[PDB]
């Protein structure tokens, strides 16, 4: 029993009471706050990432390879621990997300006309601009409260050979990825309609990896949108190779992982349904649904 | 740019794909019937396989080119009403001014 | 001007962006040819009959014999019914041609001399359809008592204007008269008419034979074949147990196995005759001659197995399984993988098959027996029986059952209907191979054997194979093969060519009866000289070769595999109103009483299936327009949905309205005066959650060729809800 | 049978296929251009409205701008629109493929010549098939069913707010369509 009740704290409305006294400076410096422990975790994460780096390499080449894709995943190590990492990381992005909603309704309710002017800018900034630009103006929109694509204190914070960072950031992609059924044997697992999310936070991932690629794909000139849809791919496959099991233990909870897919595809500004129907069945989803509604 | 679409690309595509259908309906039949009443059979038949590739083609080209043009009216359509958009906000946010210069 | 300027046409045009979308046997062939245009014909007459609706319940009666406008409706009566009087002669006269020639083919093919040969199992199994179309014709024109009145109201308009004069003409009409008149006319003539025939029930007990094998070795693909069977089945146990033939002394000698056909009948006790118009199985038994001293044999006439919410668990996991492995599949190709896909489709119409089964017969059997007021108290006592057999019939866990299962059923239809040119160049791809390295390889063995030996009937039979299903790669059979001579291989490697092209149905067929003919219990025997090995190829090939037709039309064979048409129509238990009603309630319509069962109980769980509920719809109105073909059957079906779609929109704009503001208040309440009020037992529960989301995203759904944008209409009952609000508040 | 014969008439069968696609595209088309050219109109529409607006409001003048204080009620207020679409499977939305192939499906006897001899004056044909039949039920089964529920529940601005409450206490406000009588249902249900 802790000595305090979280939801006491983290409410809508003590968030914009929050957000009353601290103002665009100090949730600034609370999302700076945040910020730090994501590069930590984000550096950890690259570490487990390096010390598998052959095996991650063969991994993203044979994806249509089912028995060869197992036998490597078997010399995989330390998958719980990147698990782990990015739920940590999904959460601190949560918490991040529910200042930022608390602060744009206080400050489109005290000075609604710089707020206007902020979001008529925001919204029609042309989108052949390079990322110089629309890095100051997405920077003044996180500041006014405004969600961006692009989180820019993330972009900042993970800044502290280039090639090697890409190819890193890729390899990270591709862990995570493969390492998503692992999340049914887990008994925590369970989707709670009460809660709409898993008991262990595991819906938090969808945060995790949007953010992620979106902040590290950015920072090394890639393209979000492939990167992603990558991911897609992997972790459909991996899902659909677990739906055929029939193991009672590590099949005990596959439709509470089977909704991440949706989940991340919801929270995805770049991944539409289309790429979701194309490569995982919504059938599935629905029925995944309807078995946790029960 | 948008009339140049609207009054005579995609209606002229439609007329020319009526015309195909009416073609195509009336080729079937002489096809047909040359088959019935020519003197060497086998040169009816690559004939006749020489009529419905080019059927084929023609009809794959054509809605092809009808399908884009659809495709680009509704994107300019959507270019305008996003400008439109646009100015519209900027009405709104000059109204607003006056009313509350106006309150003040 | 070339496939490759065309093809290039079609690929480039299937590539744009579109977003935002989320001997003997020649004889043989030819009566069976006849035979299957009399089944069709046979079809007609019974949909004519089926949506027979009484046209003299319109014609104003006449009171006094000086009614001052009596001749001028008797005229109006006599033009109005003419044309149905030509439709019901037409039929008495195809009815009885039809007896005729059914009795004759039975004739010829029971003589003694010539029940030694062999006949293909297609042409048993067609006649099991005359037997089934004389039994369904037969039940159709027995119900409809509107066709008799129609006949004697029109028989005196035109007696009363002397508008027939001839005596043919008198004489026909009589004969007309007679046939509508009895009952049970249709059966007592083929009866009347087949004992006259020596030996008539061992032809008879082949039919039946051959079907309760069929049904135990699961040798169909559609529901309307599987219940076919058992029709089939039960109709020549009846007509076997006549006069001159008792079926049990026929059972004594092994002939028939009564216990097998008791079986299946207990496990499966109603199939859909036509229509909404059912048949109990055991209706047979118990009328049968001499069913009452051997009523002890039959434990299918006492009375389980019927509660859909049993096969639930079942259902879903098969579901999973199967569409795991389909979802990994969505350059040339090895013949593996195109077997795999022949493999892949063929299980998932047999899935499909299966699932639309159990909901057909649930439906089937819960039509046939109606509930009462004491079975469920919420039954009232002037409840109509048709009320009373699908309303207040079903539990609130079997309406979520049956709603499951019809959504699983159209999402796994969809599916398979996506991967169609995928599936269909494997299964051409897959047939060819099978076929030619049959007709090639396997066969040039017993050849050779054949060759070896004085015995030619079988070199007759073989070459034949070879020569109606040989695709010779270079044009011609290998001259130096020593298969052929007699000599034994030295080896002698054959390349089998490869192709995505299926054999014409012709060709198929006459292959089958061909290998059907070698492997022959009764042909003395063409068995007897081959060898093992031989033989147990030939039966294996010519056992997987039966879905070949089945497949080779995925397309058609698909649709018919999820066939959920007949939910909706109701003629039969209109008929038997007596006139009291001329359509029933939209409570009383099954489509929507699942639906509105799912809107108003605002399941979670089920608020993403309720769009398939209303699917049902499209499925029963393109029925009805393209194999009923009637125009006032959609004018009904587009009343309905014209009334229960404003009805659905309205419903579902509420409840989402009313779900969001009770969120909405929740989310801001204090949480500390939650914590207090629980803990003095007085809980501000919390609003369940519910799935919403999938359903303000539609903007294309899709109803009788109407695209309905969904979001449209529901934002336009929220906004008035909103303002409504607000003005309240102020 | 010569199999050249058999597949030049399959030949002849695909290019009747090829021929009944054409049209069927046209179709499409033709639905979704109908459309496009809607929204064109509207588009234009607007857009000479919003340029009106625009050089309007440039010259709007607050030091002159002056509001009338015994006039705030007597104004008559702003209404948004309240446009509710319904009746969206009426015989006229119907497609022009699927009314082809309405049209050669069998059409019920002529039933209605009998109409002028009948005494009740009620159409021949609505003894036949009856569409309006599902309506009429429902609207009857409504009606009884809400009259059972009732039956079982039983300075100048001063000046200018008083005439503003007297015409709203006086203006109140003022059926076949299903939502106002579900509407009405549920209300004499609360």
């Amino acid at each position: 029993e802790l000595t305090f009740n979280a939801e006491e704290y983290s409410d809508i409305s003590e968030m914009r009471s929050l957000s009353e006294l601290l103002g665009p400076y100090g949730m600034k410096f609370l999302s700076e706050s945040l910020m730090w422990h994501i590069s930590s975790q984000v550096a950890e994460l690259k570490k487990l990432v390096v010390e598998n780096v052959d095996v991650l390499t063969q991994m993203r080449t044979s994806f249509d390879k089912p028995d060869q894709m197992a036998a490597l995943f078997k010399r995989l190590s330390s998958v719980d621990s990147v698990l782990k990492r990015m739920t940590i990381i999904g959460v601190i992005l949560s918490f991040r997300s529910l200042a930022q909603e608390a602060l744009r309704d206080v400050l489109s309710y005290h000075i609604p006309f710089l707020v206007s002017s902020i979001e008529d800018f925001k919204d029609h900034i042309p989108r052949e601009t390079d990322m110089k630009v629309a890095m100051n103006v997405y920077e003044l929109s996180s500041a006014a409260g405004l969600p961006c694509e692009i989180d820019p204190a993330l972009v900042v914070a993970l800044s502290s050979s280039p090639e090697e960072e890409y190819k890193i950031a890729c390899l990270l992609m591709v862990f995570v990825a493969v390492s998503l059924p692992t999340l049914a044997s887990n008994v925590m697992s369970q989707y709670s309609p009460a809660i709409e999310g898993h008991c262990n936070n595991i819906h938090c991932l969808a945060k995790a990896i949007n953010q992620i690629a979106a902040a590290l794909f950015t920072i090394h000139k890639g393209s979000i949108e492939d990167r992603l849809k990558e991911f897609l791919a992997l972790a459909s496959s991996s899902l659909l190779k677990i739906g055929q099991e029939t193991d009672k233990t590590t099949t005990r909870n596959r439709e509470s992982v089977y909704l991440l897919l949706d989940m991340i595809v919801q929270e995805s500004p770049f991944l539409t349904m289309d790429l979701l129907e194309s490569c995982f069945p919504y059938v599935l989803l629905r029925n995944a649904y309807h078995a946790v509604y029960k | 740019e948008l009339q140049m679409l609207l009054e005579e690309e995609i209606p002229g595509g439609r007329r020319a794909l009526f015309d195909s259908y009416t073609n195509l309906e009336r080729v079937a039949d002489y096809c047909e019937n040359n088959y019935i009443q020519s003197a060497d059979k086998q040169r009816a038949l690559e004939e006749t396989k020489a009529y419905t590739t080019q059927s084929l083609a023609s009809v794959a080209y054509l809605i092809n080119t009808l399908a884009n043009n659809v495709l680009q009216m509704l994107d300019i359509q959507a270019s305008q009403l996003r400008r439109m958009e646009s100015s519209i906000n900027h009405i709104s946010q000059t109204v607003d001014i006056h009313k509350e210069k106006v309150a003040r | 001007v070339t496939l490759e300027d065309a093809l290039s046409n079609v690929d480039l045009l299937e590539e744009l962006p579109l977003p935002d979308q989320q001997a003997r046997y020649i004889e043989q062939a030819t009566v069976h040819s006849s035979m299957n245009e009399m089944l069709e014909e046979g079809q007609e007459y019974a949909v004519m009959l089926y949506t027979w609706r009484s046209c003299s319940r319109a014609i104003p009666q006449v009171k006094c014999n000086e009614q001052p406008n009596r001749v001028e409706i008797y005229e109006k009566t006599v033009e109005v019914l003419e044309p149905e009087v030509t439709k019901l002669m037409n039929f008495m006269y195809f009815q009885r041609n039809a007896i005729e020639r059914f009795c004759g083919e039975v004739r010829r093919l029971c003589h003694a001399e010539r029940r030694k040969d062999f006949v293909s199992e297609a042409y048993l199994i067609t006649l099991g359809k005359f037997i089934n179309m004389f039994a369904v014709l037969d039940e159709l024109k027995n119900m409809k008592c509107s066709v008799k009145n129609d006949h004697s109201a029109y028989k005196r308009a035109a007696q009363f204007l002397r508008k027939m004069a001839d005596p043919q003409s008198i004489q026909e009409s009589q004969n007309l008269s007679m046939f509508l008149a009895n009952h049970n006319k249709i059966t007592q003539s083929l009866q009347q008419q087949l004992e006259v025939i020596s030996g008539y029930e061992e032809l008879l007990a082949d039919i039946v034979n051959l079907c309760v094998d069929y049904y135990e070795n699961r040798m169909y693909l559609t529901p309307s074949e599987k219940h076919m069977l058992l029709k089939v089945m039960g109709f020549g146990l009846y007509l076997m147990d006549g006069s001159v033939s008792n079926i049990y002394k026929l059972d004594a000698k092994k002939r028939i196995n009564l216990s097998k056909i008791d079986k299946y009948f207990k496990q499966l006790q109603v199939v859909p005759l036509f229509g909404d118009m059912q048949i109990e199985l055991a209706r047979y038994i118990k009328t049968s001659a001499h069913y009452e001293e051997n009523k002890s044999r039959w434990t299918c006439t006492s009375s389980p197995q019927y509660n859909i919410c049993e096969q639930m668990i079942q259902i879903r996991e098969d579901h999973m399984r199967f569409i795991s492995e389909l979802a990994r599949y969505s350059a040339q190709k090895t013949d593996a993988e195109y077997r795999k896909l022949f493999d892949l489709a063929l299980q998932g119409l047999q899935l499909l098959s299966q699932w639309s089964a159990h909901v057909m017969e649930v439906y089937s059997w819960k039509l046939v027996h109606p509930t009462d007021k004491y079975s469920n108290k919420d039954c009232p006592d002037s409840a109509e029986e048709y009320e009373r057999a699908t309303r207040y019939n079903y539990t609130s866990e079997e309406k979520f059952a049956l709603v499951e299962v019809i959504a699983m059923i159209k999402g796994l239809q969809v599916l398979m209907g996506r991967m169609e040119s995928v599936f269909n160049h494997a299964i051409r791809h897959t047939v060819y191979a099978a076929l030619q390295d049959f007709s090639q390889v396997t066969l040039r063995e017993p050849l050779r054997q054949a060759i070896k030996k004085k015995k030619n009937v079988i070199q007759s039979v073989l070459q034949a194979i070879r020569k109606t299903v040989c695709d010779w790669e270079t044009g011609h059979e290998p001259f130096n093969d020593p298969a052929l001579r007699g000599e034994k291989d030295p080896g002698f490697d054959i390349k089998v060519p490869r192709r995505a092209v299926g054999p014409s149905s012709t060709q198929l067929y006459m292959v089958r009866t061909m290998l059907e003919s070698l492997i022959a219990d009764k042909s003395k025997t063409l068995r007897s000289s081959l060898e093992g090995p031989t033989i147990l190829d030939i039966e294996k090939f010519h056992r997987e070769s039966f879905f070949y037709t089945h497949l080779i039309n995925f397309s058609e064979t698909l649709q018919q595999c999820c066939d959920l048409s007949q939910l909706w129509f109701r003629e039969f238990f209109l008929e038997l109103t007596m006139g009291r009603r001329i359509q029933f309630p939209i409570e009383m319509s099954m489509p929507w009483i699942l639906t509105d069962h799912i809107l108003e109980t605002k399941e979670a769980s089920m608020m993403e299936y309720v769009l398939y509920s209303l699917d049902l719809y499209n499925d029963s109105a393109h029925y009805a327009l393209t194999r009923f073909n009637k125009q006032f059957l959609y004018d009904e079906i587009e009343a309905e949905v014209n009334l229960c779609f404003d009805q659905f929109v309205y419903k579902l704009a509420d409840q989402i309205f009313a779900y969001y503001k009770v969120m909405a208040g929740s989310l801001l309440l204090d949480k500390r005066l939650r914590s207090e009020c629980k803990n003095q037992g007085a809980t501000i529960h919390l609003p369940p959650s519910n799935r919403y989301e999938t359903l303000l995203k539609q903007r294309h759904v899709q109803l009788l060729g109407r695209s309905i944008d969904l979001n449209r209409l529901i934002t336009q009952r929220v906004s008035a809800a909103m303002y409504k609000s607000l003005e309240l508040a102020i | 049978n010569e199999l050249e014969c058999v597949t030049n008439i399959s030949l002849a069968n695909i290019i009747r296929q090829l021929s009944s696609l054409s049209k069927y595209a046209e179709d499409i088309f033709g639905e979704l251009f109908n459309e496009a050219h809607s929204f064109s109109f509207r588009v234009n529409s607007l857009q000479e409205r919003v340029d009106r607006l625009s050089v309007s409001v440039t010259q709007l003048d607050p030091k002159e701008e002056e509001l009338s204080l015994q006039d705030i009620t007597m104004r008559k207020a702003f209404r948004s629109s309240t446009i509710q679409d319904q009746q969206l499977f009426d015989r006229k939305t119907l497609p022009i493929p699927l009314q082809e192939t309405y049209d050669v499906c069998e059409q019920p006897p002529p039933l209605n010549i009998l109409t002028p001899y009948r005494d009740d004056g009620k159409e021949g044909l609505k003894f036949y098939t009856n569409p309006s039949y599902f309506f009429d039920l429902w609207k009857e089964k409504m009606l009884q069913d809400t009259e059972d529920k009732r039956k079982e529940k039983r300075s100048v601005l001063l000046e200018a707010i008083r005439k503003g409450i007297q015409l709203r206490k006086v203006e109140e406000q003022r059926e076949n369509d299903v939502a106002t009588i579900l509407s009405r249902r549920i209300a004499v249900e609360y």
